[PDB]
């Protein structure tokens, strides 16, 4: 009963099996389940010579509502996944609980956040956006450069951060805004808008039929007094960010550019949010995160095809009224 | 013979020196050795191919008699190749064997060293050029031709009823007046059924290229130990029976040892530094048994690994558990062998000779020597020719192919060695780049059967497999490694080819054939075999390398080619 895996892990329909194992809660909601599913066990080092170590990480963000159930989205990937720590939003100035190196004060204790304390696996937030933003610059390198860097001690040592990052945070404004634009919904500067990611949002609007449908769903939920088991996925993933190590191969990576210039024609001062150079290699990583969830180690236009799928659907979701630019661009491309 | 013949040996030559090999410069450097000793200035020569050789040769447009070539001659009649050699002394030593009859016969300017349990080809020339049919080197009724041409009396004269010779049968008509012709096709094309034997089927190598050298310098009272090992290093590039064949293995355990044991210039004053007189062991192709750890090494070579399967993690396991038999450590299986402890590392072959018997492998070990220069270290046997292997460095300087060889050839002295070392590390980094690539091959399922063999093509260029003779080797790793697991017994027996890109060379997709498994003795087709679809349709082929076995193409003119190649 190890085999577990290869008496069914190799079926097409797997592709969307592993949504149905994310959270057991939501009706909706494919799109953030999808994105979780392959960001929880994506991930490529790719060092290439001493210039540097690419990524390991990803922030995926939902900027949602002051109250549609996110903060239980996120227990589950503890409950399942291999590292983590809790903690929630008012965290501390990030310093941490500086030390110099001495017998007095016996050995006067030592740490420097918790990114140091947990790497290349996750450690929680919760409720981010009303923090101090003396926090939201010190976590502004850790993410990307996966690289810490101290001084202002007996010691100016370094240490190695390499991690992804939770997100759940909290819009301004009330709830939520319209499809008028994402930067005035919630007002954060310009050197964090740097990088950004997996973009969902809960925006809500009501339909009776889907209320009667969840709502079923709940009272069922609420009605168990005394395809995937939990029992076994952990292993699948364990197994598989941690043994296979997937490649890419030339096929047909030209049409990256002339999405991108998609972005840069359609999208220019309208919605077009400095999205650079990071987001489009997350495109890579939604491709490998796709063949690890495959165990395929290389791949055809499948799973790129599936990452513009994705783009495709979320860059239509955070517009204006006017919200079908790229969807009437992509009809020949879809 | 040239206890009479090289007597001559004292005007001026050239000696060239056939294209790329390790037979090649072994061979040579000898002789070098030996034209200076008789004060002799001589020419030896790189040959970049056919062409190279004919502009060398036009080059030296002089009347130098004692033209010498070696490792080479089938290509022509080569008095047809070679016009105007006039009785110039040339001289042939080449193991391709499967050569031309007018290169044998015409004894003017040639060496036939027809020595071989084979009389099988007698007639060949006595029908194809001495017969022939409706043809024009005849007289005709008319006054105006009566002189007699060069009258063979048989196929070659007229058919006319006019052949004084071919005095076997009947002269006006057997059936017929021209049933000569009749006849002339009986024995033409019912014994092209063996000249199509020859040079039109297979190809293989013969002997050696510089034992025979060895046996010449001998009677001179020479006893270069370098000279053993030299001829050593010529014979162990193709001692690989599964390359290309020794044979006489078991027969020259008599031969050399017999050559270099009985004659022991010193039997009891030999505990000295420089160059020991030569020894004798029994050890193995495993690569590289000495100057890396056991698990990188154990692990790049083929026949070590296809039995046992371990560019897939389950191999590793019985690794570690034979490993466990054995109870190496790790970390010794991570330090170099020399760099282990003492005893492990003397009794190491010890017991894994007798304690592999029982574990999937028999055809590891072989008979082989090694010796030292001093005290820096041993030597081992095969590690120059893996050395050498890597120094074929195609770069784009357009210097480095003439300069890597003459620098080859100035490195077996015992002078130069720190290039020997660069070779060494050169080699290694090849040969676990040569398994970087199988994984990526086998599990992509890029085993293209399309019929009647197997095939591989691939995409852009490496520096590895810019030159065939790593592709040769990728093909050569590969093979094994699917056709162990992928198939039932039945289909483990066909042929491979394998594209070569060049993007140096402007798009030209270059291929190299090789053959079905487990078969030594019986070898290639591809002597000719791709020469079909060359003749079917046929387009921008090459045949330019005194090997059989490539070609050169463009960069896409292949694949319908390859479908009328089919067959
Ligand atoms: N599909 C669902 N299944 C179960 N519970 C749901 C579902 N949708 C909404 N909820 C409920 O909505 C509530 C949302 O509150 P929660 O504890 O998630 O704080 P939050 O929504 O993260 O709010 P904030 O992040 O703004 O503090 C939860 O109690 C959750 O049970």
């Amino acid at each position: 009963d190890i085999a577990t895996i290869q008496k069914l892990s190799k079926d097409p329909r797997i592709v969307e099996r592993v949504v149905a194992s994310m959270a057991p809660s939501i009706y909706g909601h494919d799109y953030i389940k999808r994105a979780l599913a392959l960001a929880l066990f994506g991930g490529e080092s790719k060092n290439p010579g001493e210039k540097h170590k690419v990524r390991g990480d990803i922030n995926l963000l939902i900027c949602g509502d002051p109250g549609t159930a996110k903060s239980q989205f996120l227990k589950y990937t503890e409950k399942v996944a291999p590292r983590a720590v809790f903690t929630t939003g008012q965290g501390a100035s990030a310093v941490g609980l500086y030390v110099r190196r001495n017998p007095v004060s016996r050995e006067w204790t030592l740490e420097a956040g918790a990114l140091v304390l947990a790497d290349q696996g996750v450690c929680l937030i919760d409720e981010f956006d009303k923090m101090n933003d003396q926090d939201r610059t010190s976590i502004h390198e850790a993410m990307e450069q996966q690289s810490i860097s101290i001084s202002k001690a007996g010691i100016v040592t370094s240490l190695q951060a390499r991690c992804t990052v939770i997100a759940a945070a909290n819009p301004i404004g009330g709830r939520y805004d319209p499809s008028m634009t994402f930067s005035e919904n919630v007002n954060l500067s310009e050197p964090i808008l740097s990088r950004f990611d997996v973009l969902c949002v809960v925006k809500d609007e009501f339909d009776p039929m889907q209320d009667q449908q969840l709502a079923k769903f709940v009272v069922h939920s609420h009605m168990k007094h005394h395809e995937i088991p939990q029992d076994l996925l952990r292993q699948y993933i364990v197994y598989a960010k941690e043994n296979i190590r997937p490649k890419l191969t030339n096929i047909d990576e030209d049409k990256i550019a002339k999405m991108y210039a998609q972005l840069r024609q359609e999208s220019f001062a309208t919605g077009s949010l400095p999205i650079t150079v990071r987001h489009i290699e997350s495109v890579i990583r939604m491709s490998e995160a796709h063949a690890r969830m495959h165990l395929r180690e290389n791949v055809m236009e499948a799973d790129v095809s599936m990452a513009i799928r994705m783009m495709l659907e979320s860059f239509i979701e955070a517009q204006k009224f006017s919200v079908m630019k790229k969807m009437r661009s992509t009809f020949q491309k879809y | 013979l040239r206890n009479d013949f090289y007597r001559q040996l004292v005007g001026k030559r050239i000696l060239i020196v056939v294209n790329y090999d390790i037979d090649a410069i072994c061979a040579s450097r000898i002789l070098q050795a030996l034209f200076k000793y008789d004060h002799m200035l001589y020419t030896v020569v790189p040959i970049m191919g056919v062409t190279g050789l004919k502009r060398a040769y036009g080059e030296h447009q002089g009347d130098v008699k004692y033209v010498v070539l070696v490792n080479c001659g089938g290509c022509v009649d080569i008095v047809e190749l070679l016009q105007p050699s006039d009785d110039v002394t040339f001289f042939i030593c080449d193991s391709h064997r499967p050569l031309d009859v007018c290169n044998i016969y015409s004894d003017r300017q040639v060496c036939i060293l027809g020595d071989a349990s084979l009389e099988e080809n007698i007639p060949a020339f006595e029908t194809i050029f001495y017969d022939s049919e409706g043809e024009d080197e005849d007289e005709d009724e008319s006054s105006d031709t009566e002189q007699q041409h060069d009258d063979s009396g048989a196929g070659e004269s007229d058919q006319e009823d006019q052949a004084p010779r071919s005095r076997k049968l009947s002269r006006l008509e057997r059936h017929e007046q021209r049933i000569l012709k009749q006849r002339a096709r009986r024995q033409w094309e019912s014994e092209r059924d063996r000249i199509m034997f020859e040079y039109t089927q297979f190809s293989y190598y013969g002997r050696s290229a510089a034992l025979m050298v060895f046996e010449l310098a001998w009677k001179l009272s020479k006893d270069n130990m370098d000279l053993l090992w030299w001829a050593i290093v010529g014979i162990t590039e193709q001692l690989l029976l599964g390359k290309i064949e020794s044979g006489a293995y078991t027969l020259e355990l008599e031969q050399i040892q017999s050559h270099v044991s009985r004659l022991t210039n010193k039997t009891n004053d030999q505990n000295t530094m420089s160059a020991s007189k030569i020894t004798f062991e029994n050890d193995l192709h495993l690569v590289l048994y000495r100057h890396w750890p056991v698990t990188e090494s154990m692990r790049y070579s083929r026949y070590s690994s296809c039995q046992l399967k371990l560019w897939t993690l389950r191999g590793e396991k019985r690794l570690h558990e034979l490993l466990l038999e054995m109870g190496l450590p790790l970390v010794h299986a991570r330090q170099t062998y020399g760099a282990m402890d003492l005893v492990l590392r003397k009794e190491f072959f010890s017991m894994v000779e007798r304690l592999a018997e029982k574990y999937d492998i028999a055809d590891i070990v072989y008979g082989t020597f090694t010796l030292s220069y001093g005290y820096r270290s041993r030597y081992a046997a095969a590690d120059y020719v893996y050395a050498l292997l890597a120094i074929m460095e195609s770069v784009k300087k357009h210097k480095t192919p003439e300069d890597c060889f003459l620098e080859a050839s100035d490195a077996l002295s015992r002078q130069h060695k720190q290039l020997l070392s660069a070779g060494i590390d050169q080699a290694k980094l090849l040969h676990a780049a040569v398994f970087r690539q199988v994984q990526s091959s086998l599990e992509a399922r890029q085993v293209h059967s399309a019929g009647s063999f197997f095939y591989y093509v691939l995409q852009e260029e490496h520096a590895f497999f810019s030159y065939p003779y790593a592709l040769g080797l990728l093909a050569r790793f590969l093979l094994r490694g699917h056709v162990a697991t992928s198939r039932a017994r039945q289909a483990s027996d066909l042929p491979l080819i394998a594209s070569c890109p060049l993007n140096a060379s402007e798009g030209m997709c270059l291929l190299v054939g090789i053959v079905p498994v487990r078969e030594d003795s019986p070898r290639n087709f591809f002597g000719k075999a791709f020469e079909q679809a060359a003749q079917k349709s046929g387009v921008a082929l090459l045949q330019d390398f005194f090997e059989p076995a490539v070609v050169q193409l463009r960069q896409s003119d292949l694949t319908r080619f390859l479908d009328s190649l089919t067959v």
